[PDB]
């Protein structure tokens, strides 16, 4: 728990609290491990449970940035040093 | 040459923007005469707190437009002319279930 | 002059959205183009000074809109132009802005 | 132990789904086995830098490993090759018997829509103990199914549904958590008479 | 500046504005020695040929066509100071006035035994005119149209035009002709000349002690006008003219 | 398959048809553009096209990722220094 | 007491704070060793690995630019490159 | 032709004498040269090499593994390393 991240974020097309959980849930788990598997296995059960299956999510600071949204159900933000990518589909 | 901590540098202001700006989605829905005047409290209000802020030497304009929540997908374009060896500019894009709001300020040094 | 900006910014908008209908994959290529044109433009009026554009564009189905503007500075040099506009499924809202580069 | 596997003979179906399902995890993993083989080559040739001297035979071991992995993964598909007449018997009996259960359990369902105890001639107390003996079927019913997604987990098959196919699986769950609550209201009702 | 961040040690900080529409001098120092090293290079062409021809003598061929590419790029850089030298003349143009003038500008290298000549006239004021053939005044070179009748020269060349340029080089070699020295029937001989149009793109803007143009990339790029368009080629009036030199 | 494109193709949840399919459609999208969003984009719409949506593809070098997929909904692969993941979703 | 820069793709803020670094990096160490060592040090680890410096009184080289990094000044008689790679 | 510092094979080793051969023979100021070893051993190796040249200096490493050569030639010193 740190809750210290200051966001440089620009794109949106969802609900408010799930853009603010997908932050949370996406920042919480780097602060809880140092372990970066480990890490997005918690992305994935933790984002799949506050905000129902299936969500998927890519991690890391080289990778490009298109993918397919369940409408409304999708966030692209950046964060720390990563660039993280949370999108909804199924 | 204003430095670090001179500069104009979007690291300062921002977070006051946005919660100032969540502060005061808690209790509205889009009504166009009322988010006018949002509007223009906003561009006030802000142009005035950097006023009274004197970051050294730097005057700054700010856009404000508050439009209906419809949820559409939306990439912005970005180009201009600037001496921005100490200048700057940033946007910010947010959606709520009553609105959308997109905010794009500017900010220049007295060169 | 403002009003001549404005009526020449007016008749490029007319010139881009003439009949264009919403959809983001040619929506943000309408900004790019508002962008590129009408900075085109304030570099054909380039003097060693500044220009400034923004382009906005929202849909209607039953929604509604309205804008205003104050600024608050010792008066002299800067300006600020605004021009509105709508169409057959677009609201758009330009605003200009010149800057005396001291 | 890999190699030893190999080796012997695993033809008794559990022991064939437990040395597939092993390899299906290590393919999975793999990405961890050869990291740490890279790992290991990798620390032990900053031993070499720094001329530490260690055994010639443990350097021969160090670079037989990742080959010999390799060698075991060619193997894997050499026995899978001769394996596949035999497993594969096994494989589509059990989709076509997940199928024909579930199948059967919507003809069961239809069954119990028409042959239930809300139908005339049968007294109050008889149409409780009835709807019990169905909720004991349907208990057994459930039982029979973990045992076929048993069958499915051991036989390869998605258990859970698909984005829409999983919702209504959960509703369908949710249906099966109200209908213990409609259990827990007949307990409290039989509470109130007594 | 001078920001000391030590204890309390003290500052320097002072800007000024620079210069004025600013004296140039130093850009044709610079012209100037440019203008200087292309004639040392020269003069490293001819004694690299000297010991050329020493190998030549000896038979060292190896070395022969080594100097063959190693000069050929030297006149290759040669052709690029040329057209550096014009563009830098384009952007020296416009600051000097101190009213409307004239219209020279030509120079001829080296002053005693010269070896190239460059020579260049453009029109200066929206307050200028048209005249007859175009007159240079160290080139030593002369154009005229073919008929002394005609008052001007041709008219393919624009002479209505505002933004528009012409110029003229000498050469006292021959750079080329080392390569297609095989299957002629003819051999040349050390002079090359060359005469072209040019033109630009805006006539600036001067108010106060400042004065601007465009200053794009564009803006930095040249605009070559070959001479003679097909379409004026196609006017019955022929583009022909007198060449002396 | 160039010498200059070989790359060593070992993850896959797919039948093997359509696996060397990829390689053709690879060989199309690197003919047909060279910059790495492009080259993505390209076999994407080949790709979804002949296989319906919804697909996603990502090439990083930076990676985390970990995803629910359905079966035979998985491709991992590496194009020499380029990596590539594809599988469905949507 | 100022150092003559020839080039950028960088920020101003950490241009200045890079210039207060080699004021300090100046005023404690005194061998290339110690300097260089310690700037990558400061450098790396306050704006994130991996800086690459080469600090020294005489070399020359070009590569090819680093995107949004990229730098190549002089103070005294020294030289100083500073770059991401990797 | 001095060569005492080394993360590599030495196969690369070979190569690198051509290399530094015609690095010398064509080039002699250094700005140049670390183009033109950057251009062959990116061409040849991959991406991403860069280099430095220098005549006297003092350079410890920072890097990561097989990706460090470092070598004089008379006076003159020539360093090479993978970083991205």
């Amino acid at each position: 728990m740190s809750t210290d991240r200051k966001a440089i974020i620009k794109n949106a097309d969802m609900p408010e609290d799930m853009q603010s959980d997908a932050v949370e849930v996406a920042l919480q788990a780097l602060e809880k491990f140092n372990i970066e598997k480990d890490i997005a296995a918690y992305i994935k059960k933790e984002f799949d449970k506050k905000y129902q299956p299936t969500w998927h999510c890519i991690v890391g600071r080289n990778f490009g940035s298109y993918v397919t949204h369940e409408t409304h159900s999708f966030l692209y933000f950046y964060f720390g040093q990563v660039a993280i990518l949370l999108f909804k589909s199924g | 040459r204003p430095d670090h901590k001179r500069k104009f540098r979007p690291n300062d202001i921002r977070p006051v923007v946005r919660s100032l700006l969540e502060s005061r989605l808690e209790n509205e829905v889009y009504k166009a005469d009322e988010m006018q005047s949002i509007s223009k409290e906003i561009a006030d209000g802000v142009r005035d707190r950097i006023r009274s802020m004197e970051l050294e030497r730097y005057k700054i304009m700010v856009h404000c437009m508050i439009g209906e929540q419809r949820g559409q997908g939306l990439r912005a374009g970005c180009k201009m002319f600037w001496d921005s060896d100490t200048d700057d500019y940033f946007e910010e894009v947010y959606v709520t279930q009553h609105l959308f709001a997109v905010v794009t300020v500017f900010g220049l040094y007295q060169y | 002059n403002s009003d001549v900006i404005q009526e020449e910014v007016a008749t490029l908008l007319r010139m881009k959205f003439g009949q264009e209908v919403w959809n983001p994959r040619k929506v943000d290529s309408w900004v790019d183009d508002v962008v590129d044109s009408v900075l085109k433009n304030l570099t054909d009026l380039k003097k060693p000074f500044k220009f400034v554009v923004s382009c906005v564009i929202m849909q209607r189905t039953g929604a509604a809109i309205s804008t205003g503007f104050i600024s608050l500075w010792d008066n002299t040099f800067d300006g600020v132009v605004h021009v509105p506009y709508e169409n057959e499924t677009l609201h758009c809202f330009v605003t200009v802005f010149f800057v005396k580069l001291d | 132990r890999v190699n030893q596997d190999l080796e012997r003979q695993c033809e008794k179906i559990e022991d064939l789904k437990f040395v597939l399902e092993v390899m299906h995890d290590a393919r999975a993993f793999s990405l961890d086995v050869e990291q740490d083989i890279i790992d290991i080559k990798y620390i032990y040739e900053s031993i070499m830098h720094f001329g530490v001297s260690v055994d010639p035979r443990e350097l021969k071991q160090a670079m037989d490993l990742h080959d010999l992995w390799e060698c075991t993964l060619a193997r894997v598909h050499e026995t899978e090759k001769a394996l596949e007449p035999k497993k594969m018997q096994f494989r589509e009996h059990t989709r076509n018997e997940v199928e024909n259960f579930l199948v059967k359990g919507k003809a069961v369902l239809k069954e119990f829509r028409k042959k239930g105890p809300g139908r005339a001639g049968i007294d109050l107390q008889e149409g409780n103990r009835l709807r019990k003996e169905w909720r004991e079927h349907l208990v057994q019913l459930q039982a029979r199914r973990e045992q076929l997604t048993k069958a499915e987990k051991l036989f390869d098959l998605p258990l859970t549904g698909h984005t829409h196919l999983q919702q209504l699986n959960e509703e369908l769950t949710k249906v099966e958590t109200v209908y213990d609550l409609y259990v827990q209201w007949v307990a409290v009702l039989k509470r109130w008479n007594r | 500046i001078k920001r000391d961040n030590s204890n309390s040690s003290l500052r320097v900080h002072r800007f000024h504005q620079g210069e004025l529409g600013i004296p140039p001098a130093a850009r044709r120092k610079m012209l100037n020695e440019e203008l200087n090293r292309c004639v040392m290079a020269y003069d490293l062409v001819e004694t690299i040929r000297l010991e050329a021809d020493r190998c030549l003598t000896l038979g060292k061929t190896e070395d022969l066509k080594f100097f063959g590419e190693n000069i050929g790029n030297v006149y290759e850089q040669v052709m690029f100071a040329f057209d550096f030298v014009t563009i830098h003349t384009l952007l020296n143009y416009d600051v000097i006035l101190d009213g409307p003038d004239s219209e020279f500008l030509t120079v001829a290298v080296p002053s005693a035994n010269p070896v190239a000549k460059f020579g260049l006239w453009v029109k200066v004021k929206e307050t200028t005119r048209s005249f007859a053939s175009l007159v240079f005044p160290v080139v030593s070179m002369r154009l005229d149209p073919k008929s002394s009748a005609l008052p001007k020269l041709p008219k393919a060349l624009g002479l209505s035009k505002e933004n528009v340029a012409l110029r003229v080089i000498q050469l006292r070699f021959d750079p080329y002709g080392c390569r297609g020295s095989g299957g002629r029937e003819y051999y040349a001989l050390p002079c090359v000349i060359k005469i072209d149009l040019l033109s630009f793109t805006e006539r600036p803007k001067q108010s106060g002690d400042w004065l601007y143009r465009s200053e794009t990339e564009e803006a930095h790029k040249l605009h070559v006008v070959p001479y003679p368009p097909p379409v004026l080629e196609a006017t019955d009036e022929n583009p022909a003219l007198r060449v002396s030199f």
